[PDB]
RNA sequence: UCUAGUCCGACUUUGUGAAAUGAC
């Protein structure tokens, strides 16, 4: 993202124009929240525990079965990108849990 | 005009100028553009080649504003200069006018026609064609790029 | 109609715009991808109700099909199609007449 | 803050403990009748984050649904029209199952104001919800000012003309952009207004 | 070219066990 080159083609193209950081808003920090927040969370997980499609992922974690725990979890998630992200959550909660 | 519609000429003549055989009935030939390959084929061939079939890329959700381009001629840069500033070149061959197209609304200085004689003039555009810069060089001038 | 295996024919390719010799093969026709832009906009124009949407062609009339020979280049191992007359029978190295 | 705690519990429904509590729920609501005053909020946080307030002239209704899509209401499945509107199966009300148990006690309790409604339960058959209303002529309803705009006379009947939350939700405003555009001001007003033929008087 | 109904399978309603057999 660098200065522009002042012509109206090529890489960096358009107007010279002084480039400033836009100032800080609270919305940057969205999708954090509290200590409270992720304590209270972290305490209803062991209160519910996990559910049946979820501890079907963690038992092909257990056999080495990634690429089928990544296809399952697509299937139930939906989306590539929540189905590798729930695969790490699972991993993270098996890598802790052997190591106790 | 009422007065000059021509029906008026035709009151008591019967057919109002439509003929007593063929008559001037509804749709004897189908509705707007009906029948455009079957009974019509003649006329769309004949007045309309190409009107039938698809051709080309298709582009969803297209904005003119992204293709904005306009241009300039070499023969019409002169014509933007105001004419005060058109003495003060011919009274000092010196320095030189600089003709932001820009500024009169153009993008792209393109190379028709020829500029004034013994007159080198500085152009300032986005984009220009090779024949523009070509001509522009050779009376004298210069070209700078700006966006 | 019997055709060789092999043809010395041009070869349209920038390395050999020459004649050169090629392999004869029958064309087929491949198979239908439902992927493709028509199967995606018919299969989208079929779904729920209404019937069958497009016309279905029912009268035949030709008892043959212009059979296109697939001709590969040994040089440049590119292809050519070149088209013959409609028949009924049609082989490729077929033994010749008298031998 | 006790309604974190709630809350987050009532995310994890695949739960032992919530598939307990939930399928016990489920047959006691079966044996009542399809709409049911119920003492309090049986959701309470969810219920307050939906504007309920614990005071007098809010109340709350459980309301049951059957489930499914809308057979056509045509005499021996028989339609007198061309193929493309023959069919009488899988089709689809455009509202919701969220807007009608709304409108259900919206009609049934015509001398109060639906402000809200939540999703608590459901099976195979049966789809259930509780519906917040208010008793706009109660005195503490109409001296709060957060609330008291619901005692005017524009906000009659919110649910039937598709205001509620769930309403916004089917008539497409719950978004904006180029995939809701031609939801706002409302699909029939863009219809007409893009239909309109301006015949200025210098033309 | 379609359709009510009807038959059939899956998921859902739908939980608690056991045995046989089989897979990972
Ligand atoms: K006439
Ligand atoms: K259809
Ligand atoms: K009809
Ligand atoms: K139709
Ligand atoms: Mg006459
Ligand atoms: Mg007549
Ligand atoms: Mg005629
Ligand atoms: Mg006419
Ligand atoms: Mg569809
Ligand atoms: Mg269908
Ligand atoms: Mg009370
Ligand atoms: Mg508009
Ligand atoms: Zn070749």
């Amino acid at each position: 993202k660098q200065p522009n080159t002042g012509i109206s083609v090529g890489l960096n193209k358009g107007h010279v124009v002084t480039k400033k950081e836009l100032a800080p808003r609270p919305s940057d920090r969205k999708g954090k929240t509290s200590k409270r927040i992720h304590f209270v969370r972290s305490l209803i997980r062991e209160v519910a525990g996990f559910a049946p499609y979820e501890k079907r992922i963690t038992e092909l974690l257990k056999v080495g079965k990634d690429k089928r725990a990544l296809k399952v979890a697509k299937r139930k998630l939906g989306t590539h990108k929540r189905a590798k992200k729930k695969r790490e959550e699972m991993s993270s909660v098996l890598r802790k849990m052997r190591a106790t | 005009t009422t007065r000059f519609k021509k029906n008026r000429k035709k009151r008591g003549h019967v057919s109002a100028g439509h003929g007593r055989i063929g008559k001037h009935r509804k749709h004897p030939g189908g509705r707007g553009n009906a029948g455009g390959m079957h009974h019509h084929r003649i006329l769309f061939d004949k007045y309309h080649p190409g009107y039938f079939g698809k051709v080309g890329m298709r582009y969803f959700h297209k904005l003119r504003n992204k293709f904005y381009c306009p241009t300039v001629n070499i023969d019409t840069l002169w014509s933007l200069v105001p004419q005060e500033v058109k003495d003060k070149a011919a009274a000092n061959k010196g320095t030189a006018p600089l003709i932001d197209v820009t500024q009169f609304g153009y993008f792209k200085v393109l190379g028709k026609g020829v500029l004034p004689t013994g007159q080198p003039v500085v152009v300032k555009a986005k984009l220009i064609s090779k024949n523009a810069e070509k001509k522009i060089k050779e009376n004298g001038g210069a070209v700078v790029l700006t966006a | 109609v019997n055709v060789p295996k092999t043809k010395k024919t041009y070869c349209k390719s920038k390395e050999c715009k020459k004649h050169t010799l090629h392999k004869v093969t029958q064309y087929k026709k491949g198979k239908d991808s439902l992927a493709a832009q028509g199967k995606r906009r018919y299969d989208r124009k079929q779904s729920g109700y209404g019937g069958q949407t497009k016309p279905v062609f029912h009268k035949k009339a030709k008892t043959t099909k212009k059979i296109v020979l697939r001709l590969q280049c040994q040089g440049c191992k590119h292809v050519s199609q070149h088209p013959i007359k409609r028949c009924k029978h049609f082989e490729i190295g077929g033994d010749k007449k008298g031998k | 803050g006790a309604y974190t705690y709630v809350s987050e519990l009532w995310r994890k429904k695949q739960s032992d403990v919530m598939r307990f509590l939930q399928r016990v729920r489920c047959w006691e609501y079966r044996q009542l009748p399809s709409i049911v005053r119920v003492t309090r909020p049986t959701r309470p946080d969810k219920a307050r984050r939906l504007g309920y307030k614990a005071k007098q002239g809010y109340v709350v209704y459980r309301v049951r649904v059957k489930r499914g899509g809308r057979k056509r209401p045509v005499s021996k499945g028989i339609v007198y029209g061309k193929p493309t509107n023959q069919g009488v199966t899988q089709l689809k009300f455009q509202r919701s199952k969220r807007s009608v148990a709304e409108e259900r006690a919206g009609r049934k309790l015509g001398g109060l104001k639906v402000l809200n409604s939540y999703w608590i339960n459901e099976d195979s058959t049966y789809k259930y919800f509780e519906v917040i209303l208010v008793d706009q002529a109660h005195a503490a309803i109409r001296n709060d000012p957060r609330i008291n705009w619901i005692c005017n006379p524009v906000h009659k009947h919110r649910e039937l003309r598709g205001l509620t939350s769930a309403g916004k939700k089917y008539r497409g405003l719950r978004g904006r952009g180029h995939l809701h555009h031609k939801a706002r001001p409302s699909r029939r007003a863009t219809w007409k207004r893009n239909q309109t033929l301006s015949l200025r008087r210098y033309r």
